[PDB]
């Protein structure tokens, strides 16, 4: 829908505008002294179809006031980036279509940068012209980059039924986005929620001056100005701070074009605003270093006057910085300083500083117990990030201790529950554990056992990504090269690996094996009961009166008696299969409990009012040998 | 050799284990901790004999509030304010062995700093802001140097050649551009800069100074405590 009232343009036209804006920050009292910047751009509005807008701009030159002139004038010059700034819009073309003249929707291409996006949005908001109405007061909800705003409409000069000079005036305190954006805050400053009176301490409003023509409804001239006033900490609430933003648009040419086509990109974007991080060139961070050099000088200079200032400005620039650059430069900060690094890290309200605490620890070469303690205490922090995963991977590989690896398992579990997307880092860790396990599962005993336990923790992600580790663990299971502890670790690994059919087959193979050790077979039997099949259960039933180690047979018989004894949901489901398997077989009578392995169980079901009956299950495994008097193995 | 080990699982996930090998690790780490401890007193004796300096400066945030809002053209109107204390101290007494020469320094200092930062950011590109700035710094430390040579003692008290000051409220504004940090120079009209000194000691003079610009009648400009790098300070000037 393209209403004719909002037809502030002409189809098949190329309006060539010059956008020049001056931003000045400072005070009028001190000879109007203020930092001033000039931006210029050549905009080529391309309107072949009503409500179809095509935008190519270039010639975007920016200059800055570095010196002034005694007559009050100033001096501008190019920077090192305005050229690269040109590269921003020398490449990008914009298409957009706006239904009824308020559904602002754009078609970005090749992931146009957020700052470029918002600058284009500001340009469009400057370019938005309301539909004609014969009413000197027309206030309504108008969408801008700053949100839905209650903007009025008063025509200063109207020729007949067509307005010529229009002043679009509005007050900035009325839009949706009046809340201060949640920015990086030092957690150590306990001042909270005091922002409301300060927002009251802020005044600002906008007025645009538009010149139209009753020939093609084209805009000849546009003059827009924003004026903020900061009230407090001056006197008589009038000599406070003032901020002016002035932009102008001159129509230069409008050649006729001929193109009956409007393209649209893959993105259908509104006139909202997206999160944008304080970004800065890394090069200036180098001055940061010489800045710390100043500190190095200052202590010999014995001057403390201007120190907190640089501290805050530097951490400010920091919060203007990035992550990978900072992790690259941090060793320099370490080699030059350390208590200062402590100050900066502790006075940092950014996740990256906490991330880099880890390099701090590993570069001061602290005590292993302390680093493992901090490893745990940060391991419980939610919302894991790939970066944190990388540091913890590094320090795991460097220390290879217990608490570190436990933190690895738990943090990876947190991210797995958090982000379903499995990235390259998971693959890197999987490859590392492949090279840690080989295929025979040879190596140390405690170290490799811990390896087996942690992959037993991560088996779900292992299967979801890399079944080669599953092949390795299965071939180690069906191998006698390692010790019994390794075999038991392989058995306990399948806890949350959900053995469907092949692991069940392997367990049945290694259990019905008579040469398999008694403890190995007991573990295989105990874990085969997780989700067994009627065929497997039946076969085990017939093999039971023929297996060796009569203590194992008595343990199995006691276990089956315990299973058939209790009544619940899943245990009755298992008892169904047990009865389906107990057709042409019997079980030996259990005798003694002080010399043979024994299985004991207990269930407590309680009924809650208007809730589910809570069931508590207690298990006890007392493995005994005919030459022992005390429980050799007792897992509860 | 029998081997026994105990592990614990919460909700399936574990939290560690204990074994005889763990006990051996504990014994060896206790031994290594003792071996680290035993050499410490010699190291600290050596370092105090060599002499050094120690500094304790906690630039602790007591008030911070930061934020930014979008602009009509799509730029980053940044505004924040901060109040900080950095109550540090500089010490470190060097000892000269076989020279009996002691050099003593201990100068605690107190600094109340406050800033408001305002202005615009152009993300990844540039910036243009303004800085209201207030410092309140005080310090009190004593200098002495004791040397012993051929049974000829002496207590040497060096005088800081700068006017050791005690009271200072500094109020200054700055313009810090993308790659520059500049002070806003004071007005020269009605530039009232006065200093009153008292001869309290033949080597030190008790001075009070006030430097500002009397622009009260000037429009669009605040009063004498504002509108300039106002400097009202209390110092002690060495006579030289």
């Amino acid at each position: 829908v393209c209403p004719k009232d909002a037809t502030r343009f002409k189809h098949l036209r190329k309006y060539t505008y010059n956008y020049e804006a001056e931003s000045s920050s400072g005070v009028p009292g001190t000879a109007d002294s203020r930092s001033a910047t000039r931006i210029n751009c050549k905009v080529e509005l391309e309107v072949p179809q009503l409500c179809s807008f095509i935008l190519k701009t270039s010639q975007c030159t920016l200059k800055e006031v570095y010196g002034f002139n005694p007559e009050g004038k100033a001096l501008l010059k190019k920077t090192k980036n305005s050229e690269e700034f040109a590269a921003a819009m020398s490449r990008y073309e914009l298409k957009l279509a706006i239904p009824e003249g308020k559904q602002v929707f754009l078609y970005p291409e090749k992931d146009e940068p957020t700052y470029i996006l918002n600058i284009k949005r500001g340009i469009i908001s400057a370019l938005l012209v309301p539909p004609e109405t014969e009413e000197a007061k027309q206030v309504l909800f108008l969408d801008t980059v700053y949100g839905n705003c209650s903007t009025h409409f008063t025509v200063k000069t109207r020729k007949g039924n067509v307005a010529t000079e229009i002043s679009t005036e509005r007050d900035l305190g009325q839009c949706d986005r009046f809340k201060p954006i949640r920015t990086g805050i030092s957690p150590l400053a306990l001042i909270k929620g005091m922002t409301r009176p300060l927002s009251t301490l802020i005044s600002s409003s906008q007025s645009c001056q538009y010149t139209l023509d009753a020939k093609r409804k084209h805009v000849a001239e546009a003059i827009c100005k924003e004026q903020h006033l900061f009230l407090p900490f001056s006197y008589k609430n009038k000599y406070g701070m003032v901020a002016q933003v002035t932009q102008t648009l001159k129509l230069e040419d409008t050649p006729k074009i001929n193109s009956r086509f409007f393209g649209e990109g893959t993105k259908k974007m509104g006139l909202a605003f997206e999160s944008t991080k304080s970004t800065s060139p890394p090069k200036q961070a180098e001055a940061v270093l010489k800045t710390l050099q100043e500190l190095k000088k200052l202590t010999i200079s014995e001057q403390n006057i201007q120190r907190a200032n640089l501290f805050n400005k530097l951490v400010t620039e920091l919060r203007g910085l990035s992550d990978e650059a900072v992790t690259s430069l941090l060793p320099q900060l370490i080699e030059v300083s350390s208590p200062i690094t402590l100050q900066a890290l502790v006075q940092c309200g950014q996740p990256q500083c906490s991330t880099h605490i880890l390099q701090w620890l590993k570069r001061v070469h602290a005590n292993p117990l302390l680093i493992d303690v901090v490893t745990y205490l940060v391991a419980l922090i939610p919302e894991p990030s790939a970066q944190q995963l990388r540091e913890i991977f590094n320090m795991a590989r460097d220390q290879r201790s217990r608490a570190t690896l436990y933190a690895l398992s738990h943090a990876v579990n947190n991210y797995h529950k958090t982000n379903p997307t499995g990235t390259q880092e998971l693959l890197d860790i999987a490859n590392y554990l492949m090279e840690q396990i080989q295929d025979d599962c040879t190596g140390d005993e405690d170290y490799t056992y811990l390896i087996l336990r942690v992959i037993g923790n991560m088996g779900q992600t292992m299967e979801q990504l890399t079944p080669e580790l599953k092949s390795s663990i299965l071939k180690c299971v069906q191998s006698t090269k390692p010790s019994l502890m390794i075999q038991k670790a392989a058995i306990q690994a399948l806890r949350k690996m959900e053995p469907k059919d092949k692991d069940q087959e392997v367990l049945l193979q290694t259990f019905l094996d008579d040469a398999s050790p008694g403890d190995k077979r007991l573990a295989a039997y105990l874990m085969l009961m997780r989700s067994p099949s009627q065929a497997d259960i039946n076969k085990i039933v017939q093999i039971l009166p023929w297996e060796q180690n009569e203590q194992v047979k008595n343990f199995v018989a006691s276990h089956i008696a315990n299973i058939l004894n209790s009544e619940e949901l899943d245990i009755q489901d298992l008892k169904k299969l047990v009865k389906e398997a107990l057709k042409e077989s019997q079980l030996p009578t259990v005798m003694d409990f002080r010399k043979f392995s024994r299985n004991y169980q207990l269930y407590k079901s309680v009924s809650l009012p208007s809730l589910d009956p809570a069931s508590a299950k207690i298990e006890g495994n007392l493995i005994f040998d005919p030459n022992n008097y005390l429980p050799k193995e007792s897992m509860l | 050799v029998p081997e026994a080990r105990a592990y614990l699982r919460i909700l399936g996930e574990e939290l560690g284990f204990a074994s005889l090998h763990d006990l051996q690790l504990l014994g060896k780490l206790l031994l290594m901790g003792a071996r680290t401890l035993q050499g410490i007193p010699q190291m600290i004796g050596e370092v105090i004999r060599k002499g050094s300096k120690n500094d304790f400066f906690l630039h602790y945030i007591f008030m911070e509030n930061a934020f930014e809002l979008p602009t009509g053209a799509g730029l980053q109107l940044q505004i924040s304010s901060s109040g900080v204390i950095a109550p540090g101290a500089k010490a470190g007494v060097k000892l000269e062995v076989a020279n009996m020469q002691a050099e003593l320094v201990a100068k605690p200092s107190v600094s109340v700093e406050f800033v408001t930062n305002m202005g615009i950011i152009i993300p990844d590109f540039a910036r243009s802001g303004v800085q209201m700035n207030t410092n309140f710094f005080h310090e009190s430390g004593l200098e002495a140097h004791v040397a012993l040579k051929a049974g000829k003692l002496k207590f040497i008290i060096p005088s800081p050649k700068r006017p050791v000051k005690l009271l200072s409220g500094g109020n200054t504004l700055h313009l810090v551009s993308t790659t520059k940090t500049e002070v806003i120079p004071p007005l020269i009209e009605n530039r009232q800069s006065w200093s009153v000194c008292k001869q309290v000691f033949p080597g030190l003079n008790y001075c009070t100074s006030g430097a500002y610009s009397n622009a009260s009648s000037t429009d669009s400009a605040s009063y004498y405590p504002l509108t300039g790098d106002t400097r009202l300070e209390l110092e002690l000037r060495p006579t030289g």
